[PDB]
């Protein structure tokens, strides 16, 4: 619902996962030129990992099943794990070193 | 802000006040940890002529000045710039650039800071030498170099800066400030020494 | 815009009226490679010393100056200004080109 109209609606093929509210639904549908309404009702209940491949690059609108990548190989942010960080017992600082 | 969750933990958490009681903290912000726009924009309430420009200069020498009195990890005279975290006396920046634009030179031309005139009492000391640590400014002869006495003439490197100077002088008098330019262990004293560190 | 001539009238950059030392050498230099900048004399033209004026030609541009220098010195933006092998130096040379 953010991205722009016009530059949505100019995208040759859309993936449409699972969309839980439902302006950016509503967007989505309006941003599309092959509208099924059984396919396009669908969205909200998608499973983690389903997909509603439709455009120009597929012969029919199609949900899938996006084959997993191999194991060991999954994006990961290495953001700092708050529970473990905060869970550990605390050690005497030195500010100076930080000053 | 509306001070209600002190009471929530009576004594799980460190309370920071401003006027504290029996045993909270105290709130010390130090006027010299702050960047030098954020202490323009708090003090002075946003100079924008050469006022600004003359205050820049006047913080830079304190501050170059300090860090020759007194050795400081990894900083030089070379990477020094004004946002660098090093304390600076306010109370000697505030006295220096007021009375270079009231006090009045004892000889006309020049302006040089010994030639102070300086109105002297009756008995040959000066009424009002003023301080530094006190607000108090000094007392100076008035502008008259007409003919029977002697000449004296105002003062010539004075900008047009009388008005914020006031205003800070206002400010340093105010009890409501203690928290930024009197804290307890963060005061700057007038060679530019604290207590403490930031640490 | 912050050095002054040292004969009023003129300009030159030839006639810096730097501050200089007892030995005869000026205080700061000044730097380029360095972003510190060079000391200069008061700008004084009053009786008993010699006439110090500042330079006409400044423009209005300190404050966009100042905060260029700030920004030079920031090492959040090395990859800007101190890339490694596209540094440019004084004489603009480079190690390495865009290829």
């Amino acid at each position: 619902s953010e991205i722009d109209s016009t530059i949505l609606s100019q995208c040759g093929t859309l993936f449409a996962l699972r969309m839980n509210n439902s302006s950016d639904r509503n967007h989505v549908l309006g941003a599309v030129s092959d509208s099924f309404e059984g396919l396009m009702g669908m969205l909200p209940t998608l499973r983690t990992g389903e997909a509603i491949i439709i455009g120009e690059s597929v012969r029919l609108p199609m949900r899938t099943i996006i084959s997993p990548p191999p194991f060991g190989r999954r994006p990961d942010s290495l953001d700092p794990d708050v529970t473990a960080k905060w869970s550990n017992n605390r050690v005497q600082g030195d500010y100076k070193e930080v000053l | 802000i509306h001070g209600e969750y002190a009471a929530a933990f009576k004594g799980k958490a460190k309370v920071y006040k401003v006027t504290p009681s029996n045993n909270e903290l105290k709130l010390s912000i130090p006027y010299w940890a702050l960047t030098c726009d954020e202490f323009l924009s708090v003090a002075f309430g946003g100079l924008e002529g050469s006022g600004r420009n003359a205050l820049i200069d006047k913080i830079y020498e304190l501050k170059l000045q300090t860090l020759k009195r007194q050795e400081y990890e990894g900083i030089n005279e070379d990477s020094l710039t004004v946002d660098t975290p090093i304390p600076f006396s306010i109370h000697k920046l505030w006295f220096d650039l007021y009375r270079a634009e009231i006090s009045t030179h004892y000889v006309q031309g020049s302006h040089s800071e010994e030639n102070e005139a300086l109105l002297l009492g009756e008995d040959g000391n000066p009424v009002q030498k003023g301080d530094s640590l006190k607000v108090v400014p000094p007392i100076y002869m008035p502008h008259t170099q007409a003919q029977g006495a002697t000449k004296i003439y105002l003062s010539n490197r004075g900008k047009n800066i009388r008005k914020p100077l006031e205003g800070l002088a206002s400010l340093l008098k105010d009890p409501r400030y203690e928290f930024l330019f009197n804290a307890d262990d963060w005061s700057v004293n007038l060679d530019g020494k604290t207590n403490k560190d930031l640490d």
